[PDB]
RNA sequence: GGAGGUUGGCUUAGAAGCAGCCACCCUUUAAAGAAAGCGUAAUAGCUCACUAGUCGAGUCGGCCUGCGCGGAAGAUGUAAC
RNA sequence: UGUCGGCUCAUCACAUCCUGGGGCUGAAGCCGGUCCCAAGGGUAUGGCUGUUCGCCAUUUAAAGUGGUACGCGAGCUGGG
């Protein structure tokens, strides 16, 4: 946007597009505005290795209006110059070949894909593979809504005949028979399951160095300043032996994209005062990544030279034992801040440090003051079971934290 | 602003004044230095 | 803090130095950084020139051996007394090099038989 | 910058850093004048290094002199100092020696004569733990 | 102005006045602490300690003691000369 | 000189529960914590129990703390 450009998920944007090399066209938006002077964000941008297109030039500079209107035509001459200096070549004549966008069930028709053939073409009627799935078209719908008979090599389209709902990246391709696609289908699946356990095992931190290589770390901190910090301390590191970049790094929680990127990297997570969602715990645990989350700055800066060596491995550190999700709070004018909670994972005690985490961002430190179910002080809740929880000299515990509790392994 | 029975300067830029009948602590470095009454 | 009988034991001191000296000037350090300064005054101590820093109203009582007299009127603000006791002169070619260099000091006026200048 | 180079050891960037604290200038201009080093006496002895960046960007090297702590140091048999100086003495100085270093030592000191550098070093002396004697 | 040996020695990945421990010396000087405080991941940076000039007659704190000021909010109506 | 609780009817204090005006905050915002000023007006319905109290269910901007022969039987009740 004119007014306001260039913030920290605009450089999430800008290096998710450097990770896989493609063109970047910027489109500055919203300049039917008092302030929206532009060259803030032509300069603002330019140190981020996208110069414009007017100093130096790897990109163009044309300031559109969406709601307004005007510019559109300048941006669509532009996209289309940047991409005829990139190859561009196709035969619309070949078996169709493409990649499906997104899929979706429905009670009539069944499962529903949207393919967008990239090479040949889909006339309808061929035995198509996509991913697992195969079957055959046996109806095709173009984007407006209307049944068409042939595809083109690079036209979107949307099939029926699958026999299960298909995945967001698999590749749809143009077979002969069924028995082919059905030895096919169970080779890709065998394929997909050997791969998980491999990279589960060689991808993570211990074994980078065993087997440049260029290792390649995803960080998310928890406050800018240290993350700023840190990847000033990790710019200079690595000379012969593997060498470290990072690919990502921003503020929040370990957000399912970012543990994408780095599968699709092949980088390792690092995570600093914060926790991974749900989607992203399910991510990691699919594709076997490293995860390590971290209290202190100097620790990953430590293992990152240790593994950049590759002289020692090991977990140690901290162990996670239990997590509660506090449900309500009662805190008490008689200095207290009672919150109750149920036990989600693990099991609480008392003598240990407690971590206190809101939005997946730590926001305490410190030990307990009151683990009571009603009044036993059980000092010990098994998951599952409701009790109240109380914090040493700390309040402000809203309502949706989550209260970790760790052992500190020696 | 805090209220004691004894107020007495917290730094080296803590003034005393006495304001309408009320000894007062006024800080030019931190506002958490102010005091009333004592 | 210096007393009384401190005080006037570098007056004395100053004395001893103006009475012996040959030519003396009368200079200024507002805004000299001491670094330049420390090169200065060894380059002073190694040319055998004497320079001190004193009070402006114990320099109008120091001299009293008529070595430098004639600048009781001018010794005001800032004000080092750069005494030469050998080599009457000498002192002269650093100051004019510094002050057009370092942009410091009017350098006063000089002692060669009560002439200021 | 007013950083300490060891006798060469450019050929790293570790202690570069020359992006938070210094401007951004070309290493191997440095690394170039890591020979300029040339060493003396093994490539260990750490020397007095200051850039000049400070009009323009013509980096150039000061190269002051050697810090009168590892002299001391290594000159005198110890490696290392007295963790508790006075208390652990390492061991005693040779008086020309303390010379020997304040005579090489002529750039600054900022001494009349050696007789006021020989009491210079031996207030050096006599936090590292060496006996000072004449 | 407020500086040199000097990032004092050690520990430490890095401890440079300012994590911690041990000392806490010397030199050009008007004076400047191997440093009182804020900052740096460590550097950098900003003040105090002290000193020169400036204006030109008083100024700083402690002790004994007379009289006062806060500490001081209640129930039918001033309502504790 | 008729002693608990309930009902009807009240009146005052402020050591303020809500609404009102502010200082500090380990106060980004929305919500908070603590202290100062302020008594104009407001300030639940039920299940259990003889209960005041209490624990529960669902509300409310909030469901204040106390004095008045623990206000009120020549105003009612009579469960204890
Ligand atoms: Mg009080
Ligand atoms: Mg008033
Ligand atoms: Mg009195
Ligand atoms: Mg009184
Ligand atoms: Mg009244
Ligand atoms: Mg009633
Ligand atoms: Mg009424
Ligand atoms: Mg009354
Ligand atoms: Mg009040
Ligand atoms: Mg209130
Ligand atoms: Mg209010
Ligand atoms: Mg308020
Ligand atoms: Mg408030
Ligand atoms: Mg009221
Ligand atoms: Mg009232
Ligand atoms: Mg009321
Ligand atoms: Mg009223
Ligand atoms: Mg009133
Ligand atoms: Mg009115
Ligand atoms: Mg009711
Ligand atoms: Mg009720
Ligand atoms: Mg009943
Ligand atoms: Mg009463
Ligand atoms: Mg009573
Ligand atoms: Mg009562
Ligand atoms: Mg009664
Ligand atoms: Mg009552
Ligand atoms: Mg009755
Ligand atoms: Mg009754
Ligand atoms: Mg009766
Ligand atoms: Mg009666
Ligand atoms: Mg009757
Ligand atoms: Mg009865
Ligand atoms: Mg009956
Ligand atoms: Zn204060």
């Amino acid at each position: 946007a004119a007014d306001d450009g260039v913030m920290p998920q605009t450089q999430e944007a800008v290096q998710h597009a450097k990770a896989a090399g493609v063109p970047i066209v910027v489109a500055v938006n919203k300049i039917d505005k008092p302030e929206a002077n532009p060259d803030n964000i032509k300069n603002g941008l330019a140190a981020l290795d996208v110069i414009p297109e007017e100093w130096g030039g790897d990109a163009p500079f044309v300031p559109v209006s969406a709601k307004l209107g005007t510019g559109v035509d300048e941006l669509l001459e532009a996209v289309l110059l940047q991409a005829e200096v990139l190859e561009l070549k196709a035969t619309p004549s070949a078996p169709g070949r493409g990649v499906v966008v997104e899929s979706r069930l429905d009670k009539g028709r069944g499962p529903v894909a949207t393919v967008l053939v990239q090479d040949g073409t889909l006339r309808q009627g061929d035995m198509v593979l996509v991913g697992i799935n195969y079957g055959r078209v046996r109806a095709m719908l173009d984007e407006n809504g209307k049944p068409i008979k042939e595809a083109g090599p690079s036209i979107p389209v949307e099939i029926l005949g699958l026999d299960g709902t298909p995945d967001a990246g698999d590749e749809m391709t143009v077979v002969a028979d069924e028995k082919k696609a059905r030895e096919v289908a169970l080779f890709r699946q065998g394929k997909f399951r050997e791969v998980k356990l491999a990279r589960a095992h060689a991808g993570k931190l211990e074994n980078i160095f065993e087997n440049k290589k260029t290792l390649n770390i995803v960080l998310k901190a928890d406050v800018r300043g240290s993350l700023e910090a840190l990847q000033g301390s990790l710019s200079g590191l690595g000379n012969d032996e593997v060498q470290v970049r990072v690919v990502g790094g921003g503020v929040g929680g370990i957000t399912e994209s970012d543990a994408n990127l780095a599968l699709a990297s092949n980088a390792v997570l690092f995570g600093f005062n914060v926790r991974a969602d749900a989607g992203a715990r399910k991510i990691v645990e699919a594709e076997g990544l490293d995860m390590r989350y971290y209290n202190v700055i100097y620790d990953i800066i430590e293992d990152v030279k240790k593994a950049l060596t590759g002289m020692l491995g090991s977990d140690l550190r901290e162990n996670i034992l239990g997590i509660a999700e506090v449900r309500d709070v009662f805190r008490s004018p008689k200095f207290g801040a009672i919150a109750g909670c149920m036990v989600t994972e693990g099991m609480v005690h008392r003598n240990r440090p407690i971590r206190v985490l809101r939005d997946d961002v730590v926001i305490f430190e410190g030990e307990l003051e009151s683990l009571r179910r009603f009044k036993d002080d059980v000092a010990e809740v098994r998951a599952g079971m409701e009790c109240g929880i109380g914090v040493k000299s700390y309040n402000d515990v809203k309502v949706g934290d989550k209260i970790e509790v760790f052992e500190k392994v020696e | 602003m805090k209220v004691r029975a004894s107020v007495k300067k917290l730094c080296r830029n803590c003034k005393i004044i006495r304001r309408d009948g009320i000894v007062r602590v006024i800080c030019s470095a931190e506002p958490r230095h102010k005091q009333r009454q004592g | 803090a210096i007393k009384l009988e401190d005080k006037k034991a570098i007056v004395a001191e100053v004395n001893e130095a103006a009475k012996a000296a040959l030519s003396a000037v009368v200079a200024d350090a507002r805004g000299v950084t001491v670094g330049a300064m420390t090169g200065l005054r060894k380059e002073a101590r190694e040319a055998g020139v004497y320079v001190k820093v004193v009070r402006n109203t114990l320099l109008k009582r120091a001299v009293e051996g008529t070595q430098f007299d004639v600048l009781n009127d001018v010794f005001k603000g800032p004000t080092l007394i750069a005494f030469s006791n050998e080599h009457p002169g000498a002192a002269a070619r650093i100051f004019r090099e510094f002050a057009k260099g370092q942009d410091k000091f009017e350098i006063k006026a000089a002692a060669f038989e009560g002439q200021f200048l | 910058i007013k950083l300490q180079v060891k006798a060469g050891q450019a050929n790293p960037s570790p202690p570069v850093g020359p992006a938070l604290g210094q401007h951004g200038v070309n290493i191997m201009e440095f690394c170039k004048a890591f020979n300029a080093k040339t060493q003396g006496q093994e490539p260990g002895l750490p020397t007095p290094v200051i850039i000049t960046v400070y009009s323009d960007r013509s980096f150039t090297f000061e190269t002051k002199s050697t810090p009168a702590a590892v002299l001391l140091k290594k000159a005198a048999g110890i490696t290392s100092g007295s963790a508790r100086p006075n208390s652990q003495k390492v061991g005693t100085v040779t008086r020309a020696q303390l010379e020997e270093i304040a005579k090489t030592k002529q750039a600054d000191l900022t001494a009349a004569d050696l007789d006021a550098a020989v009491r210079t070093i031996a207030g050096s002396a006599r936090s590292m733990g060496l006996n000072v004697e004449g």
